[PDB]
């Protein structure tokens, strides 16, 4: 029983640090489209990387 | 008589044979050094050989 | 720019610091309680120059602990009984052995 | 026994690994210090002129 | 009897298992070894 009770807690620990990985891929988004806004075709090679 | 026959069928569905597992385990032990000295040595040379 | 050498000096710090991190994991070793400490790394910030790859440099962004909950919670309750029930087993040893022949 | 054991499986320093990362960092070292070398030729040739 | 049961009961309490430490002993020699040539290492930087 306990095991598959812990297989629960782990389905909610997976879907925890999804909601923040959502979160920076949005403020990746947000740079790298400032970043080309100013480069003129120049960007960020370490949030190309990142993202 | 029968329980005797019954044992020598449940060791048949469980080996030791001691002897192939262990010249096996030689073969494998000498791999592993094998695997390992190509590790440390391939690696140091390149490095220092790579960096000058 | 001083890029030159504050690449290389971002690099060498970057290295020592995952060095001492590594070691961490080597000093503890046999010592119980312990868990293994693994390192993240990533490229500097942007002082970009006037865009494109000029990166700047690297730095390690901490250390992370290799832990858990739904299996260390769940420890607890085992050594509890590893405790409980191997000692009412052992007391009635402690008197068995007396008593017996 | 069993489940400490799996606890370590996870946690437990594996002794193998972190020794070839020991060797893999120190060359990484290396490697950045000579750098810093290379530049100290490049801006003493411009500093020679 | 009741005297042989005491001397082992306390060999219970009291007493060292061989194998264990002996295991513990090699191993904690092995983890030393790695710490010093850790330490030369990082000396040599």
């Amino acid at each position: 029983r306990d095991q598959d009770k812990q297989v629960n807690i782990a389905i909610g620990s997976s879907v925890a640090q999804i909601n923040n990985y959502a979160k920076q891929i949005a403020n990746l988004n947000d740079q790298i489209s400032r970043m080309t806004g100013v480069g003129a075709g120049a960007s960020p090679n370490d949030l190309l990387d990142q993202r | 008589d029968r329980a005797l026959g019954q044992k020598l069928q449940m060791s048949n569905l469980v080996d030791v044979d001691w002897n192939s597992v262990i010249s096996s385990y030689v073969m494998q032990q000498a791999a592993l050094q094998a695997s390992y000295k190509t590790f440390t040595d391939m690696q140091g040379m390149s490095l220092f050989q790579l960096n000058r | 720019m001083s890029s030159l050498i504050n690449h290389a000096m971002s690099g060498l710090n970057a290295a020592q610091a995952a060095l001492n991190t590594v070691s961490n994991n080597i000093n503890n070793y046999n010592v119980a309680g312990y868990t293994r400490q693994t390192t993240i790394l990533a490229q500097a910030n942007s002082t970009l120059g006037a865009g494109g790859w000029i990166g700047n440099g690297v730095y390690v962004s901490g250390v992370q602990r290799e832990y858990d909950a739904f299996i260390t919670n769940q420890l607890r309750g085992a050594q509890n009984q590893s405790s409980g029930l191997t000692t009412r087993y052992e007391q009635m040893s402690k008197i068995d052995n007396l008593l017996a022949d | 026994k069993q489940l400490y054991k799996q606890q370590q499986s996870v946690s437990g320093v594996n002794l193998d690994e972190e020794y070839g990362n020991l060797q893999r960092y120190q060359q990484y070292y290396l490697a950045n210090a000579q750098v810093l070398q290379t530049a100290n030729a490049l801006f003493d040739a411009l500093l020679n002129i």
